[PDB]
């Protein structure tokens, strides 16, 4: 049997199971790293936007986002507080006296006063509550808020 | 002398209505001044 | 039961593979460097902006004198200042909130 | 002369007059500068 | 004649000196409280 | 009626393109929990927001005096209390469409 | 013949219609996979945005948008309500009386009332209405409304 | 004497209309009050 | 003249190739559908905005009272209403600008 | 010559053009649907744009579209003519008459009534020309116009 | 008497003129209040 | 004596007149104050 | 003659009676419509 | 010194990539020619809000009476044309500038 | 040797450096179609841009960009100009006389209408300064300018 | 220990690989000058802007008459012009911190 | 063994090391510059951004970011400065004298002008930290500022 | 004697009967300029 | 008795007297109102 | 009669006084538009 | 007797013709004053 | 007659305080308008 | 002749009267202007 | 004629008056351009 | 007679220039404190 020579010369025994295992592992142990660094890049930024963090290439940033602040304590904000104006504190009504010890000694009776401190509370509420409500219905709309 | 006793009481007369006059007064201007404020606080406050 | 040099192919498509793949990784990460680059770029400018503006409001300070006190103090309610706080407070919240908005908008890069 | 003494009464009731005006006035420019900076405030916001 | 002239005289003087020491305090009251009114109004 | 290899070679090609378009399936996959993700802390930020602000108004709140209470009665038409709640029920649907708005945009990531 | 020894001897019978067949069948089992991912993404943003509803990855954010509301019941704004500062009710004119029972006794008619009454309504409306032209108007501008 | 007793008589009926201005003009003020604030809010919106 | 196996191989990898590139035009198709329904929603969108806005109308509507009309009708000029209807015209003309602008950038999807 | 024998035991005859031919063909007969689709799509939303319309995908937003209207004619914005408040329509100037039939009778002269009527009316045109011409010139800021 | 007689034209008088300026002032506030709408519409506007 | 009738008589007569007096300016203020009230608000209202 | 003066006297000081109860009356009326007018003006 | 079918197979390999690359190229001038379809449809739709706008303003045009001119002539100073003037040209410059910056971004496509 | 004739059998002689060279040829001559399109992309829209001018596809919006116009000069903005508003021109003061030729003779002595002419002017000015120094500062912001 | 050609269709295979991606390094240098060439025109197109507007206060500039300086002396504080300059050193900072933050949105293209 | 003739005659010694090396060596040799080209923009961008500066293609931007300048010192926006109006300078306080010299001579007595000065001065600063704030607050809203 | 004050005292309520008459129109002119120029005032 | 015919002339004098201040007033009140609406209207239109 | 001659002389004076403050009240309109048109110009650009 | 009332209620009638004239003349100049500055404030 | 030639020389010396009077008048006016004047044109220019 | 020097004493006594009057006016105007440009500078400030 | 003297007396204080009033409006219309101008800038800021 | 009547006249006539030589000062007087308060209220 010459054909069965020529066969066996040119001829190399290969399995598939061999050839199609070692190229599937080898692509999976580097589409596994591709998937890790996906992964990865996703955390860092979720972590970066809610507050939990980053690692890697966006750890630089969590110095500056702690600096940015959460809630409504902003560390960026509150340097302005510093050089705050100074406002008097409200207190309690006193009247004012005009010539006092004189024949034309009047004072102001303080009794109206506090029904337009009442109403002008009352006022400075309907304005705060409708600037907030406004603030909160103009969120995605690029203004002023 | 008659004369200097009447004007005594005139003048004594005369300075109890200033008293008087300066009470009202003083009422009267007190509520002005009151009214006129809390106008004046209203229309700014609001 | 194969002819020679057929494994010998085999082989080298997958070398070629996974040589193009682990050159797609490589620009990958390339590209996530970047996005890292810009987010620090943007965060640093937000910085300097605001230490400007910190500094320049020192010079220009002035006070209430101690007269007109009388009056504010008058006239103030109880709820004046906690009014003004809460429009300050409603301002930050505003700004971190947009800051935070536009870092979650930078996952589309 | 009564005149002068008169004239000079009256000058000093005048300055007294003036000193209780401008503390008034004082305190009520205050009361005014505050709702107009506590009004400002609010309404500027929105 | 000359005496009651001379007293004439004097009396008249001396009501002249009520009259002005009345008129003073009236006038002193005319104008505190025209005074008095003006500047409340004028500071309000 | 053809040489040893070739069948096995075709396999080969076949198993490759099945590889690397499975592989194209999980990125993909992981595209659109990605989107999920963004999706969720955008309302999430949103609502605590709101929280935030909603909050603030329980300090400051006030009430119109006894008083005050005649002239207003004495003047107020019918139709002031429908205007003012007009108004804000278009805030609320403005508010809300530019959620949904927002939402429908996230179509193109 | 030798020819034919040697052309057995290295030759495997191979069917075109079973190979084309095979790959063809494995291919699109996953490419049907493929584009039901497609379809399921794109299903999901659709019913978070028209409210019909999310399944899958998307179907955390179901509470959110229900919460969010529909219409212009919003869950997020109803919350302001309870704040919402109280003002008094319109009712029927009356008349306010100066001096009662006193020789100077003059009341506001009140006739007039209600025509200024009529004209402040017809100024409301004028500017409700141009307020809500202009929102509608200006919905893709980013400016309030 | 008739001038003192002429003179609380007028003082009374001066507080009389004190209190009759004071509620007239709280009156008045809320219905200004009102307006404003109802014509505020629509102008404000737009 | 050549081996067996080469004509079967040239035949293999053209039917791969003609399987792929079908799959990218149903992704294809795929995408434009996606691009028909954001454009159909936000349409939509804006149509039951506009139906509630229309609505809330009817409720607080006034008119002027008999009066006045003699003072309006003594000063109104001749061009204050075109003015007026000028007006809500260019309100109308930018609206739908908008609207067809909008629909133009969506080319880029 | 077996040398022959072996060459044409093993050799199919196989001709470039064929096999160029058919690839090219089918590689043709499908490109050709990629380009279609890829025209209709673009079509589809010019159409949808400028208003000559839509087939296929997008033909159901056709209705939307008209519905939207073109030129400054929009349906949309039409619904809110119904409810337009009524206003008083121009007329001559007709003086007024006050204590008629009285010895006080005074009527206003309506002289200069016509002169204000001219300078108002020329204020109205150069706000209404202002508000256009800042209208037009932002267009492409999203601000309200 | 004359002095009754008098004051009652006098009253009638001034309700005719009361009557007359009610009258004219109802117009010229629709004059005011037509100018400020056809204003405000394109101030606001812009 | 006639004086004391006549006195009683004279003021009889100026009592009748405060009352056609006090009628009289109560209609004129109530007017004025109607027609300032309606200037006001329909002033503040637009 | 004193019996004349007395009566004179007395006769005067009753006229002045008269005179200040029909004074108060006449002041009274037109300080209060000014009050009146003042204080209704003012309030509005 | 090669068997054969090996340069067959190399020729239809080139010739497969060829096809390929040409497919490609020819996408990319559809899409060209989508970007200035884009552009074109743009810049048409804002001639037609500017030739609609124009055409407004002639019916509500007016003058100013022969009357109040010589009140605005004692009053007016020399350089309050030019400054109405120079509103005008910077409204036309940053108009004209958004355009221009509008055709740079249509870059990105 | 047989060995050599079956080798000679089947065996074709193929160069290297041929079927490179032809494959490299055909490869970059169509390349450089594939970069002269993205060049003639890259340079009409350029033109467009900066004025220079495009050829091709996007040649048919040269006409609309020089209507458009460049500098300050726009042919869509000049149609404004006709329904311009016309105002007076600025003149030298003449004095105003009151009852001209009688008893009561006075006339405005306009030395005071050129001081305030003056100060109006400067405040024309630091108003027109103002503005168009904010109009460049909110450039980028999309604002009214 | 292989069959003749299969180094040759080895060495063919690397070949068309080294050529596909060297055009592909070529497409992105043309893509990087692209994003070159749009950034340099954007701040050409604002230098131009700033050149046009600084040209047109030339014509319109007018000075404070020399009355009306007293009365301005007389009630001017001294942090009235730090104020004012304070004012437009804000609205430089923003000019420029806007045209940074856009350079840094240059690098999503 | 005529088999190992055959094989001898068609079969030729190809080693894997070295044909994946020459493969490999080309391929990152032409991925280098790759990675050098995608490094080279980025650090170009980031360069022009932060006032680094910039290599190649970005080189000529370099002339026009300097222009615009860094920190608060606009090179575009100094240009406006030279026009800036001229105002007074802030000095002490001088009291006015109305008729000099004559018998009804009375003088500004400027200790309530300095009282006005003060609160004026405060009112400035609440107005300016007022506005620098909101400016912070307000940097991502694309609003005047 | 009688007589003639009878008749001085009818003659002067005749007098006075026409002094009224005349000085109603008198103050009724005046008052009704009065009332016109405030109301026209006020109404304006 | 002419006493009664002087009381009638003059009362004929004031009547006529009347009636020229009546034209003279209303002339002058009619250019006044004229006057004061111009300005309130400009000032209201602009 | 005098009094006839005299009242016509004050009506025509009147009327004089009462054209030329329509002219000089016209002019000063005038002015007041230009001032308000040229300044609202620029502060609404702004 | 006759004549000497004659003559003087003639003399009478010629003093009141000059009293009228002059009188026109100052309330003319009075009214005029009082009329230019009222127009005179309100046009301005 | 002399009281002919005396109410002559009075009607002469009121026709020059007339006069006077008249001149010193226009004076006040002229200035007192051209101060409100330019008081009015700055606050609408500012 | 006393009554020349009668003439002089009065013209006498009338100056120091007239100087004691323009003194008191003069602090009375001072005051005044004063209080109003203290209001109108702070009315304008805020 | 002392009549003449002193009105030309008069007339000259008053354009004394005139001349010094024109000044001080001119010092106060100044400040009140400059408080409205720095707080204009402030207020169109923000 | 005569005499005492042209004594008279001189001495009626010196009194009337005394008179004119007062009412000037003090109409003076009077006039320069009313425009002085007029022209400082008017300026401020």
């Amino acid at each position: 049997k010459m054909a069965n020579a020529n066969k066996g010369a040119m001829t190399e025994n290969a399995d598939e199971n061999a050839l199609q295992s070692d190229a599937k592992g080898k692509l999976d142990s580097v589409a596994t790293d591709y998937g890790a660094a996906i992964d990865g890049f996703i955390g860092d930024v979720s972590g970066l936007a809610n507050g939990n963090g980053a690692t890697g290439d966006f750890a630089g940033s969590n110095s500056q986002m702690a600096q940015v602040g959460d809630g409504d304590n902003s560390p960026l904000m509150n340097n302005f507080r510093q050089y705050l104006p100074s406002l008097p504190q409200s207190v309690e009504c006193r009247p004012f006296v005009f010539g006092a010890g004189k024949p034309y000694e009047f004072s102001i009776d303080c009794d109206k006063i506090n029904l337009f401190r009442g109403v002008f509370a009352f006022l400075l509420y309907v304005a705060t509550f409708m600037y907030v409500f406004s603030t909160f219905a103009n969120i995605l709309r690029n203004k002023e808020s | 002398d008659p004369a200097k006793a009447a004007f005594n009481s005139l003048q004594a007369s005369a300075t109890e209505y200033i008293g008087y006059a300066w009470a009202m007064v003083v009422v009267i201007v007190g509520a002005t001044i009151g009214i006129k404020l809390f106008k004046k606080f209203t229309s700014k406050a609001s | 039961p194969v002819l020679l040099g057929i494994p010998l192919l085999l082989r080298f498509l997958g070398f070629l593979l996974v040589t193009l793949f682990g050159y797609l990784l490589t620009f990958l990460k390339k590209g996530f460097g970047k996005i890292a680059i810009a987010i620090s770029l943007f965060l640093a400018l937000i910085i300097g902006l605001n230490s400007i503006l910190v500094g320049y409001l020192s010079d220009i300070s002035a006070q209430l004198p101690s007269d007109f006190v009388q009056g504010v103090q008058l006239i103030l309610p109880s709820n004046a200042l906690p009014c003004f706080y809460v429009i300050l407070s409603v301002k930050a919240a505003i700004f971190i909130f947009d800051v935070k908005q536009k870092i979650v908008s930078y996952l589309d890069w």
